[PDB]
């Protein structure tokens, strides 16, 4: 109760712990047959990797991002949130 | 990269042929196999050929109908079957693939019924066939 | 601010170089804040200018911080000044025809 | 049969210059990539020049060529005994909807 | 009544993880529908004068 808090949306660091756990999700699930990633150090070279590529089902399930030991996650419950600035309704979770 | 075949075989007019060409990589989909012959005394002739990454298959003008060609997905091999074995077919059979990775650098959508057989590199050891 | 002169037709190159070499999001603009190019993740993003079907960026160089701008087919009105927005480095680089 | 009109056999002195002039139509040279293959009689054939000017690993730079309109040439410098092989002219032809090889050109040295 | 959308299916895609094209298998045979909820938009301005 009575906690106001300057939240932020564009400088979060749960986002980077999602973008590198979905990159790691699509590397064990969608294995392409031919993959032309560049690898160079003006003129550059492009590599080509090849893995065993079968077809598998792919339906995304909900993923909860829990907090480790020693921290807690706030929750901006203001139902008209601008995304940034102060958020007057704040709960822990 | 290795590309091995089966051994030499003899045939009879009216029978068929089951010659294989088994790969060395992880799968077949990164390579575009072909099937060329070499009649003795003359050059070579492109008989058939398969591209598994698009599911297509291509043939010459003459060898349509007599030749069916199937690439087995599991053990990384491609077969070559032929019926109507006449005495002109007494030749050595060669399987040769190349890299399919150049089709990706084409702009946007490409021809998926078309053919990109060029610059074969991994020519197999050659299976000599004869009919009697 | 730098000066780059090209005459007509050939591909000029205008470069803002980042200080991280890990493919941060950049942008491009002009003297009227009309968008030209721009990273969006790992893709490209054009803009509604008069240089829509011409300009392009070399995608392999983004992992080293180099975000060029390759304007082919230099028209007669391509003498303007274009900026980058990498982090704050609004490096206005001009062109001539 | 040679849809690409290749010469049957050429001959020159060892170390000199000889050019195989494989010509074709406008449906296999001007709008298709050509390639060449080298086979000693009794060996497995192998390419020597691809993409009209390129040499793979294991191929000397003495082999070259071109793709001029409806014709495709070979720049073959430095002839020795160990190039006693038949050279072919293979490319895709969409009009026949198949890959077509040339007539084969056998070089020989003294 | 409803609006149609002339979609496609690609096999040579630019992946979103890094830079560099992927190349995938041929598509599956039968019917593949997916019902989903468009709960969002990502627009972008164009500020002229
Ligand atoms: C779409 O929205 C409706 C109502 O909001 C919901 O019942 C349905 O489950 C949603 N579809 C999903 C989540 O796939």
């Amino acid at each position: 109760e009575n906690v106001t808090e300057e939240f932020n949306m564009w400088k979060n660091n749960m986002v980077e712990q999602m973008h590198t756990d979905i990159i790691s999700l699509w590397d064990q699930s969608l294995k392409p047959c031919v993959k032309l990633t560049p690898l160079c150090v003006i003129n550059c070279n492009t590599s080509a990797i090849t893995q065993a590529c079968p077809k598998v089902s792919f339906e995304p399930i909900p993923i909860h991002y829990c907090a480790p030991a020693g921290f807690a996650i706030l929750k901006c419950k203001d139902k008209k949130f601008n995304g940034t600035g102060p958020c007057p309704s704040v709960s822990t979770v | 990269v290795q590309l091995v075949q089966s051994g030499a075989e003899v045939n009879k007019p009216g029978s068929s042929v089951k010659v294989s060409c088994q790969a060395s990589g992880a799968t077949l989909n990164s390579h575009a196999f072909s099937w060329v012959r070499q009649a003795p005394g003359q050059g070579l002739e492109w008989m058939a050929g398969i591209i598994p990454i698009f599911g297509s298959s291509h043939y010459a003008q003459k060898f349509r109908g007599r030749v069916t060609i199937s690439a087995d997905e599991s053990t990384r091999t491609v077969y070559l079957h032929l019926r109507g074995l006449r005495s002109d077919d007494t030749a050595v059979y060669y399987c040769a693939s190349n890299s399919i990775a150049g089709v990706a650098a084409a702009g946007d959508y490409a021809d998926y019924d078309g053919g990109y057989y060029y610059d074969m590199d991994v020519w197999g050891q050659g299976t000599t066939v004869t009919v009697s | 601010k730098k000066v780059v002169l090209g005459k007509k037709g050939d591909t000029v190159e205008l470069t803002c170089t980042a200080s991280q070499k890990k493919s941060i999001q950049f942008h491009w603009k002009n003297s009227n804040q009309i968008k030209i190019l721009g990273n969006q993740g790992s893709f490209l993003t054009k803009g509604p200018s008069k240089l829509n079907d011409r300009a392009d960026s070399r995608r392999s160089l983004w992992d080293q911080g180099n975000f060029p701008l390759i304007i082919k087919n230099l028209k007669i009105e391509d003498s303007d000044t274009y900026i980058c927005e990498v982090e704050d480095q609004k490096e206005e680089v001009q062109l001539l025809v | 049969q040679s849809i690409l009109t290749q010469p049957p056999s050429v001959s020159a002195a060892p170390g000199q210059k000889v050019t195989i002039s494989c010509s074709g139509s406008s449906s296999n040279i001007g709008n298709n990539d050509v390639s060449w293959y080298q086979q000693f009689p009794g060996t497995v054939p192998k390419l020597v020049i691809y993409e009209n000017n390129e040499r793979p690993s294991g191929i000397p730079d003495r082999f070259s060529g071109s793709k001029s309109g409806t014709s495709a040439t070979l720049g073959i410098t430095g002839l020795q005994t160990g190039d006693e092989a038949d050279y072919y002219c293979g490319t895709w032809d969409s009009s026949l909807s198949a890959v077509v090889f040339g007539g084969g050109s056998k070089v020989t040295v003294l | 009544d409803s609006i149609t959308l002339p979609c496609r299916i690609k096999q040579i895609i630019n992946m979103w993880q890094r830079i560099g094209q992927a190349m995938y298998a041929p598509p599956i045979q039968g019917v593949i529908r997916c019902v989903s909820n468009i709960t969002g938009l990502i627009l972008t301005r164009d500020g002229g004068s």
